């Protein structure tokens, strides 16, 4: 038996609800740069 | 404006809400449908003389 603990992070995030009201892909803001700028550009 | 919608709810969700934070979507809480919220319908009324 396997169990990870990935400790959750107060952190923006820009969740792209599909068509269908379920998060499809995300980007985290504050993950690099080119992150930042889509959350920014919010696209 | 009521009307029957289309948009798959999960259990724990009840409202949704526009880009404006309005409701334009709602279950109803007796019978668990979702129902469309439209704004009834308006506009300017110009008197051409
Ligand atoms: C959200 O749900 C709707 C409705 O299922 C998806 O719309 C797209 O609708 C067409 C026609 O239904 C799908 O083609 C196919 O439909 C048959 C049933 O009619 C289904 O058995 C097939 O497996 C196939 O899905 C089309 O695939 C479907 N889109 C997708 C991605 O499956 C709509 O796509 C759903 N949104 C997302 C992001 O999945």
């Amino acid at each position: 038996a396997a169990y990870y603990v990935g400790y959750l992070q107060p952190r923006t995030f820009l969740l792209k609800y599909n068509e269908n009201g379920t998060i499809t892909d995300a980007v985290d803001c504050a993950l690099d740069p080119l992150s930042e700028t889509k959350c920014t550009l919010k696209s | 404006v009521l009307t029957e919608s289309n948009k798959k709810f999960l259990p724990f969700q009840q409202f949704g809400r526009d880009i404006a934070d309005t409701t334009d979507a709602v279950r109803d809480p007796q019978t668990l449908e979702i129902l469309d919220i439209t704004p009834c319908s308006f506009g300017g009324v110009s008197v051409i003389t």
